[PDB]
């Protein structure tokens, strides 16, 4: 009957904690999510969050190059998802820390994941606020490094993205 | 306990907002001071969690919004949408809670008495900010130049301001404004790119015309020389390129655009040039201090980024001023942000002991606290 | 807390030796202060004295060619300071022996030093009352020349200054 799907505010509880800043000398470092994935249920009436890996700002010391270049090595090539990224780009003119919304829909991902995540895409885009940019991305090769992410934020202010000079 | 105590910085002088944290020399956000809201339904069907779209969101959402700048010239002409600019600055651009974090704000030059008090009001009654200060914008760049006395020019967006200052006080008999700047220079730039047949109209092209204004436009030192030097070159016409791969050509427009700030007669006002307005402002200052204003002309603001503009200003003002006296102009590297940078440095100072503009004291001293928590 | 640095009465001890004289036969020759330096304390709260060559009226015999000329071989090339002077100058109709306030702020010095120091101008200028002249000093190469120690007083001296012809 064309019911659609709905976002439960569990997706918004993690968005709020991710979005807003707190104490700089610890809680910006390890109480901010830098990446998260949001997923359709098996029921398919709702969008949820699951174990689909969240990583913080400090975890560059514990493990990775940066959190989002770890996240693109963990994206499902055969399913469509939403993601969220707090993208840090740096220059002398501005230190831009923008929150970005991501619709992930691989060429290899199935048509009846696609059409469901695509029709509910702009319900979640109205629930989030203090997002600056959005990506519609359709395979690993559209997301495979920071330099290909910086193009879709655009301007000329992205002289560096995620601590890596471009 | 110890934490890098993130005191907040916001600045607006002529319709360009700058914001960041106390100690940043580079802003975390810079946006044009426009708010838009729906003409009927929202940007996507039904209501959102907001249906008010500020700066970048107002600029990128054509066909749907009615819009205002709360600062349509050099004075704030609305407060009830200026509230929503600060709200979006704190909670969406900077992404902080101002509830517990002190604020440095700037008063825009040549504004009525009550403008800093209505600013003080909304910060203590609506945002609940624990301690704050409203500085005069110009003095922060005067102090960053290395003056306590001198004359400051803003030429941010929607006005050029001319502010003589003696020992931190701006002279109220001699302050001046010229209501043409970097805003209307974008529109004059497309009024002359019309001569090439570029039918520009959209915000998506105003993006590209802004990018020509920043990356391609320069002031002439001698307008006849720069025309002759261009015509005697084998290149004067040059391509710029749009992000989608399409190409547009610009030539002598690069200096025909800036030049109408040195004579508003070209865009068709009666008004005198920025050098003439600077020396008229100096001439209306007191005879025992005019001597030192000659040497201390601080160029701040977004439109001071054109090559040749300070160099031309020194060459122009030496024809106006009696040539026994000597002229000196100063235009910083970060001249684009200089007033907010001096604000960020003021924001970081903790010595509140002779201020006392706080959410205790506000409730005795009222909106006018700002005039009884200074010497 | 968005609020400029506060000066306290430690500076008024060093300026006692300026604000009043004593008898010229001995006491002025050991107790008239000719040059002294002040600095921002890097706890970032007050302007203190910098105890690096407090110059007087004995020392001029031993080594100090001009008082300020020995002080211009301390003053930092690319950082801001405050100073005082007791200027000894002969005019056409009076010998003047007058107190001067110096703002040292080199043209190339950091904005983040300049702004804190420059906004303290009011605070120090209230406390050092009994000054009659103000030297804006924009670097070394705006005060290494002996004449502009007279020009920055208003120039109208036109006889002698510091024991040198003017």
């Amino acid at each position: 009957m064309a019911s659609g799907v709905t976002v439960n505010d569990e997706v918004i509880k993690v968005f709020n904690d991710m979005k807003v800043r707190k104490s700089s000398t610890q809680e910006e470092i390890k109480k901010r999510k830098k990446a998260v994935l949001f997923c359709l249920s098996d029921d398919k009436r709702q969008i949820i969050v699951e174990e689909a890996k969240q990583i913080l700002v400090g975890d560059i010391g514990d493990t990775v190059e940066d959190p989002y270049t770890s996240f693109v090595k963990l994206l499902p090539l055969n399913d469509c998802r939403y993601a969220l990224y707090d993208a840090t780009y740096e220059t002398k003119e501005s230190k831009k820390e923008d929150l970005v919304f991501i619709f992930w829909a691989p060429e290899s991902a199935p048509l009846k994941s696609k059409m469901i995540y695509a029709s509910s895409k702009d319900a979640i885009k109205k629930k989030f606020t203090g997002i600056k940019h959005e990506w519609q991305v359709n395979g690993l090769d559209d997301i495979k490094d920071r330099s290909t992410l910086g193009e879709k934020l655009g301007g000329n202010v992205v002289v560096s993205l995620e601590g890596k000079p471009l | 306990d110890e934490d890098e105590t993130t005191a907040l910085v916001c600045d607006n002088g002529s319709g360009l907002v700058k914001a960041g944290f106390a100690g940043d020399d580079a802003p975390r956000a810079v946006f044009p001071s426009i708010v838009g809201r729906p003409r009927h339904q929202g940007v996507m069907v039904g209501m959102g969690q907001k249906d008010s779209y500020v700066g970048d969101e107002a600029q990128s959402k054509r066909g749907i919004l009615t819009l205002k700048y709360p600062i349509e010239h050099g004075i704030i002409t609305n407060w009830d949408d200026m509230e929503k600019i600060w709200h979006h600055t704190f909670y969406n651009e900077l992404r902080v809670a101002p509830e517990e974090h002190p604020t440095l704000l700037t008063e825009a030059p040549l504004n009525p008495k009550a403008n800093r008090e209505k600013m003080t009001q909304i910060m203590f009654e609506t945002f609940n900010v624990p301690a704050m200060y409203v500085a005069i914008q110009a003095v922060l760049s005067l102090y960053a130049s290395g003056r306590t006395t001198g004359i400051v020019l803003d030429s941010g967006d929607g006005v050029t301001h001319n502010v003589p200052i003696y020992e931190g006080y701006a002279l109220p008999h001699a302050i001046m404004r010229l209501d043409l700047a970097g805003r209307d220079l974008t529109d004059y730039l497309m009024k002359i790119l019309t001569e090439r047949g570029y039918s520009f109209v959209t915000t998506a092209e105003r993006e590209i015309v802004r990018d020509i204004k920043e990356k391609l436009c320069y002031v002439a030192l001698d307008f006849e020389n720069e025309m002759a030097t261009a015509a005697s070159s084998s290149s004067l016409e040059k391509s710029y390129e749009l992000p989608d791969g399409q190409v547009i050509t610009i030539g002598n427009e690069r200096f025909r655009c800036p030049e109408t700030l040195f004579q508003p007669s070209f865009i068709g006002m009666e008004s005198a040039g920025i050098h003439e307005t600077t020396y008229n402002s100096i001439m209306k200052c007191d005879i025992d201090i005019r001597k030192d204003l000659y040497a201390n002309n601080v160029m701040s603001g977004g439109t001071t980024m054109y090559p040749g503009i300070a160099d031309r200003m020194q060459k122009e003002i030496t024809a106006l001023a009696p040539s026994t006296m000597k002229i000196k102009i100063i235009a910083p590297p970060e001249r684009k942000y200089s007033v907010w940078i001096g604000g960020s440095i003021l924001a970081s100072l903790s010595t509140f002991q002779q201020m006392w503009i706080t959410k205790q004291e506000y409730d005795e001293a009222g909106p006018s606290i700002v005039h009884r928590k200074c010497f």
